[PDB]
């Protein structure tokens, strides 16, 4: 996954 | 090839390769068209409203609800020629990834990968957990188990909001005790992020339109190390987080990071996690892969008629590089036990990869995306195999042109721009  | 077959969607179905499937969500769906890929590995070109009973929509909560960074487009992936192009862009994507040494190395140690088979009450028997397995519809229209270890599947209602799904246990915790677990990834091959080249840009909040592109390979890669991670039954828990204190931006609004993904990206952001949290978890790991060698001795019968009891324990001995003694007794060594951790941990890792494809791509984990483009990957002329946007002997071929959405404007539209949102 991503964060940001 | 990593893909022996160039699937079509509109290829009929087999019963074995190309099949209806259901997979086990506890919950009732109508059959989808699948894709076997590869051993252990398929593709569902179809919007996962499957994996979670509450994202069974693509409609989107309300109209602000949701965090900056999000895309929706209920109609995508909804008719044929869009799964088509889906299907052939995640092959592209695979064969771009097992073109490279490191990305051979993680596709073998995924396959390798088989989630354990601790389904069993009664510690004398080995028995398969059967949410690591998906139903096939026969050729007779009767429905068949089979296990695998991946499948690659679209997203659900956040078109951009990439990453592994997996069903639990009542009890187990499949992908933090060693076991493992069937990984669903929703991925997507045709939309892309915008990053800026500055560092001081990137990871601001405020500045940058994402002048250049990430290369699908690096995105889906990403996916694939946590996959890895889980499919060992190593992953760290979400729980233990970095309290970012290296961003501003990040520590005024106390945003935390979890471990898990600064291991993933890997470069400079896995050194946020220090060495007494780093031995504490590879001490836990390693009881849990001693914990599987204890199962496997005491295990002196085997559930079903699949495979030969021998045939499992060897696939475990495979999988977790155990030792096995004169006594035919299973154990973990430390050194193998270490080296393997490590392969999985800190030799899979997204700054690898980017070694590796020689693109560029975001410097940390800790940034600012700025945008979201749309894109095709699957025209040779706009994408290749080996070397994704960045064509050879033409002009995308230096200073990664390719991936300069200025300059290789016609392979990218902007969709949305996410500076300033946050
Ligand atoms: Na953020
Ligand atoms: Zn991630």
């Amino acid at each position: 996954r991503r964060f940001c | 090839p990593f893909v022996n077959k160039q699937f079509n969607y509109k290829d009929p179905v087999n019963g074995v390769d190309i099949a209806y499937i259901k997979i086990p969500n506890a919950g009732q769906m109508q059959p989808v068209k699948a894709f076997k890929i590869h051993n252990k590995i398929w593709v569902i070109p179809e919007r996962d409203t499957f994996t979670n009973p509450e994202e069974g929509d693509l409609n989107p909560p309300p109209e602000a609800k949701q965090v900056p960074v999000s895309y929706y487009d209920s109609t995508y992936l909804s008719t044929d020629n869009e799964k088509d192009n889906y299907l052939k862009g995640v092959t592209k994507l695979f064969e771009r990834i097992y073109s490279t040494d490191l990305g051979r190395m993680l596709l073998t140690s995924i396959v390798r990968g088989i989630p354990f088979w601790g389904g069993s009450t009664i510690d004398t028997e080995l028995k398969v957990i059967d949410t690591n397995c998906i139903n096939v519809i026969q050729p007779d229209g009767s429905y068949r188990s089979e296990e695998l270890n991946l499948v690659i599947i679209g997203p659900s209602a956040d078109i951009i909001q990439f990453e592994c799904k997996s069903f639990g246990h009542e009890v187990l915790n499949l992908t933090r005790n060693g076991y493992g677990s069937t990984q669903y990834i929703r991925f997507s091959p045709d939309f892309t992020f915008g990053f800026e080249e500055s560092l001081e840009v990137d990871t601001n909040p405020l500045l940058g339109a994402g002048k250049f592109a990430t290369d699908p390979a690096v995105t889906l890669a990403h996916e694939l190390i946590h996959a890895g991670h889980r499919l060992y039954g190593i992953a760290i828990n979400p729980n233990r987080v970095f309290k970012v204190n290296t961003n501003a931006y990040y520590e005024m609004s106390g945003l935390e990071v979890s471990f898990e993904e600064l291991r993933t990206f890997g470069g400079h952001d896995a050194k946020f996690i220090d060495s007494l949290q780093e031995n504490e978890f590879r001490l836990y790991y390693y009881n849990k892969f001693k914990d599987i060698a204890s199962t496997l001795n005491k295990a002196k019968s085997i559930v079903g008629t699949t495979a030969s009891l021998q045939y499992m324990k060897n696939v475990f001995k495979e999988k977790y590089l155990l030792s096995e003694d004169t006594s035919g007794k299973f154990s973990v060594d430390k050194l193998k036990f270490d080296k393997l951790y490590k392969m999985l941990t800190e030799i899979y890792t997204e700054d690898n990869f980017v070694k590796f494809f020689k693109v560029l791509n975001r410097k940390t984990y800790l940034n600012f995306d700025k945008a979201v483009f749309k894109i095709n990957i699957v025209p040779k002329v706009n994408y290749t195999i080996y070397d994704g946007f960045n064509l050879r002997n033409t002009n995308l071929a230096a200073n990664f042109n390719g991936q300069n959405t200025e300059i290789n404007n016609m392979n990218f539209t902007k969709l949305k721009n996410f500076t300033g949102l946050f």
